């Protein structure tokens, strides 16, 4: 997966996630033409039987997360990430961030996240204090001994007030944001 | 470049090279869904791990003129050859995820080209020649690799190595190292083939001849026939409302949306800043809640042209409510079982819960 994000000046918001599962896919590259093909449909259940089953013409769940905030029915903020199943936990934790702690908007998409799917699978990003992390264990975590980078959020903030796009490219991946003048 | 200011509009991507394109389609009078087109053929050129027409996304787009948002859904089917055990193995047990995710029944039809045409005929204002000729630049004379792209390369070198890849990015057997030049002939020539042609080459053409071979090649039945049945699908966004912001996000087949905001609504009444980010209490909380939102997506989510998923369930207040009876700061919750949305909506699921291997 990948995420971007463009805001024009007629007020188009675009909101854009896009991915060939794993990196690279299956690996196959199409012999003479170049381009990666998808291993999208391990994104279904292996054992059948369930909502996520295999069936054939039919989708893989996704966790897909692109989104777009509205104040008074205007967009105000896209967000949306990379990751698989943590794309659930980028997403909630930068609006989480921005909305109920009132970070700006690089401080809430550089904050260090957590990912739990299940009592034995907890991933964290590099600051979160060590005596926390002991603690969070001994009450029953799974914390491990190794941080890891938790998506890559590209957002827009459309500030009215100021007449203004602002951008912000997480840091997870050398991504950037470049604005444009008439 | 990680933060940006602009008056007449904006672009932030994973990679510099497809941000420049996406300005500079913007700078020349293009709309943001003309910016969104040429971006995506540059990132499947400069970040060819993650995305491109081999592949499938979620366009959300607010229409400017009519104020209404819509999703460009342009996710992968399984082929009409697909079974619902095709990643069980003659004893019955999954297939491990290395294996089964580098076999030729791993792969759907892709969306990615059908979605970017779609948007293109609704909302496009530049000629799709020019959107995707700077792609066609950056593959045929190709560029310096950022660091990312040569991480990639150099993990999952062994996947690579058994496929027609080994040349490009494992030449003379070594991976391609940060700062290399990656020049990608055969891609180029598939964007020309789509820039003179249009998608027909790929879903109806040689192009998909060709994927339908290396899908056989590698074990899955998809035929020229699943390429010639694929169309993309539009979408409302699921609407959600937290700290006052109405919040448009990705439905079913997506998880997404509906789970980001089940673990919005469980966590607001907790009003989490009353505790310092980096606190005990905050990780913990939004550990438990995570868990059951979880849960919830394991039992309750599928394409819901074949499931249905309960939407209007998982998201209820009542639902919400009973679910925060096992989320506190007394102790961690053993009970991580997904709950009972049904009770809160019409109707039973068409579907069992069976449990899968952590394996991914
Ligand atoms: C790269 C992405 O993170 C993969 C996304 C995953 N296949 C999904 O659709 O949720
Ligand atoms: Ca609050
Ligand atoms: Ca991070």
């Amino acid at each position: 997966t990948t995420h971007f994000t463009v805001t024009d000046q007629w007020g188009n918001v675009v909101s854009y996630t896009t991915t060939i599962e794993q990196l690279f896919g299956t690996g196959i590259l199409v012999p003479g033409y170049g381009l990666f093909l998808n291993n999208e449909l391990t994104d279904f259940d292996a054992i059948p039987g369930g909502a996520n089953e295999v069936q054939p013409n039919k989708r893989p769940l996704s966790s897909m997360t692109p989104t777009i905030v509205f104040k008074d029915e205007k967009p105000v903020l896209t967000v949306g990430s990379p990751g698989g199943t943590t794309i659930i936990a980028s997403v909630f934790q930068t609006i989480l961030n921005y909305f109920e702690y009132g970070m700006s908007l690089q401080d809430a998409i550089e904050e260090p996240r957590i990912y739990t799917n299940s009592l034995t699978s907890y991933r964290y990003e590099s600051g979160m204090p060590e005596d926390v992390r002991r603690k969070l264990n001994d009450f029953g975590h799974k914390f491990g001994s190794n941080p890891v980078d938790i998506g890559n959020v590209q957002s827009i903030f459309i500030d009215r007030e100021n007449k203004t796009f602002m951008g912000v490219a997480d840091s997870s991946r050398n991504g950037t944001a470049v604005g444009v003048n008439n | 470049d990680k933060v940006a200011v602009g008056k007449d509009g904006m672009v932030a991507t994973a990679h510099p090279l497809a941000s420049k394109i996406g300005a500079e389609v913007l700078k020349k009078g293009g709309n943001a869904i003309d910016a969104a087109i040429a971006i995506q053929y540059a990132l499947n050129v400069t970040e060819p791990m993650m995305s491109g027409i081999g592949g499938g996304g979620f366009m959300m787009v607010y229409d400017g003129e009519t104020r209404e948002t819509s999703i460009i859904n342009s996710r992968e089917r399984a082929p009409e050859g697909a079974k619902p055990d095709m990643f069980l193995d003659e004893d019955g047990k999954v297939i491990p995820f290395s294996e089964r995710s580098r076999h030729g029944n791993a792969v759907g039809v892709p969306g990615t080209l059908k979605g970017l045409e779609a948007a293109h005929k609704k909302w496009g204002t530049k000629k799709l020649e020019d959107l995707i000729s700077p792609s066609i630049k950056l593959t045929e004379e190709g560029f310096p690799i950022d660091s990312v792209l040569a991480d990639a390369i150099k993990d999952h070198q062994d996947k690579l190595s058994k496929t027609a890849a080994k040349d490009i990015f494992l030449p003379d057997g070594e991976p391609l190292k940060e700062g290399d030049i990656l020049v990608q002939k055969d891609l180029a020539k598939t964007f020309k083939l789509i820039r003179k042609e249009g998608s027909k080459a790929f879903y109806d053409g040689e192009i998909g001849r060709a994927i339908a071979d290396v899908v056989q090649d590698f074990g899955g039945s998809m035929t020229p026939d699943d390429l010639s049945r694929y169309e993309v699908t539009t979408d409302k966004p699921i609407w959600g409302e937290y700290h006052g912001y109405d919040i448009a996000s990705m439905p079913p087949p997506s998880s997404g949306g509906v789970f980001m905001l089940q673990v919005l609504k469980l966590i607001d009444d907790f009003h989490l800043s009353q505790y310092d980010p980096k606190s005990f209490e905050k990780y913990h909380l939004l550990a438990e809640t995570m868990h059951l939102s979880y849960a919830d997506r394991a039992a309750y989510a599928g394409d819901p042209e074949f499931v249905d998923v309960p939407l209007r369930g998982l998201l209820d207040p009542d639902y919400i409510k009973e679910r925060q009876k096992l989320i506190s700061l007394d102790s961690m919750n053993r009970d991580v079982k997904e709950g009972d949305p049904w009770k809160y909506e019409e109707g039973e699921p068409n579907y069992e819960i069976v449990p899968q291997p952590e394996d991914k």
